[PDB]
């Protein structure tokens, strides 16, 4: 975590509208 | 001081408050978890991450499932939309209807595309991963993978300012919209950095002296030099040895860590920056 380790994700909510799901594959 | 105005964008603690050569200057929370994450205001012109010698892995995606991490790179892996890898004309067609971004700069939108992709459940989270824009194929690159740095006696990875990286940008989630006004870019041929001291620009007085073969030699090691916020007690907030000041005939960089006041007309030098791109000058001393 001190040297940038991220978080684990498999799909993403967009912030700008319309929102919508993007998932990974 | 009339050099003011000018040089505002190499005060690099103002125009760009985090680190260059590793930005981590922000923290931001996913699902209760904290995590640090680049938030450098100007893009880093050239910069790039070397893993394990490699110079062509970084913007691979990142390792899908049951992979080993060594067996990718840092960019996030396939989706459906397929928003990463995305052009710079695919990102200005899938943001069409919103006019705060369709018309954005290539790199500010490239910042606001990879800052859409929220990983948390929650709404209100945070965390904008941060991004690579190259500019020879026009594609922006989303980083699933914000560290920067590896290193010590696997995946082993540096930041670095190599000739292959030249034409990448690194981009945070906080770029500014009018980073071609305000952040350096190009390097200042025919002029060094001085300081404003009673009427006259007078030089740096103490310089680190570090030899190099040619302008692109000064940048890199600049960068290297540069503000770091590998380890709010590793943060830089951007102080560090971010400029340097190349003399092409004596093939010394003299690099220095107190911003720059005012420039010298001086044909033996050229004015670089840790952010600036490796290789274009401006020849238009003002």
């Amino acid at each position: 975590k001190d040297i940038g380790a991220g978080p684990v994700a498999s799909c993403f909510t967009t912030r700008m509208s319309p929102p919508q799901q993007i998932c990974l594959n | 001081n009339p050099w003011t105005e000018y040089m505002a964008k190499y005060d690099i603690e103002e125009v760009h408050g985090s680190g260059i050569r590793v930005d981590l200057g922000e923290d931001a929370e996913v699902a209760g978890t904290q995590y640090r994450l680049p938030s450098g205001k100007c893009p880093v012109f050239g910069k790039g991450i070397i893993i394990e010698n490699s110079k062509t892995t970084f913007l691979k995606p990142v390792a899908t499932g049951n992979q080993d991490l060594k067996d990718g790179g840092f960019a996030f892996p396939p989706t459906e939309p397929l928003i990463s890898p995305m052009t710079l004309n695919g990102m200005r067609d899938f943001y069409k209807n919103n006019e705060y971004v369709k018309n954005l700069d290539e790199l500010t939108l490239c910042s606001r595309h990879a800052g859409n992709m929220n990983p948390d459940k929650d709404e209100n989270s945070n965390y904008k991963y941060p991004a690579v824009y190259d500019d020879k194929d026009k594609k922006c690159h989303i980083l699933y993978i914000a560290a920067q740095e590896n290193n010590g006696p696997m995946f082993c990875f540096r930041p670095a300012k190599d000739k292959s990286f030249q034409n990448y940008v690194y981009l945070s989630k906080n770029v500014v919209d009018n980073w071609e006004k305000v952040c350096p870019r190009k390097n200042l041929e025919n002029a060094k950095f001085g300081l404003w001291v009673d009427g006259n620009c007078e030089d740096i007085p103490h310089v680190n002296e570090f030899s190099a073969n040619d302008l692109f030699e000064c940048n890199k090691l600049v960068f290297e030099l540069s503000a770091s916020d590998q380890p709010d007690r590793y943060k830089s907030h951007g102080k560090g040895y971010n400029w340097g000041n190349y003399n092409r005939k004596t093939h010394k960089c003299e690099i220095f860590n107190v911003k720059p006041t005012c420039l010298i007309n001086d044909k033996s030098y050229i004015a670089t920056t840790a952010l600036s791109h490796p290789i274009e000058v401006e020849n238009n001393f003002p």
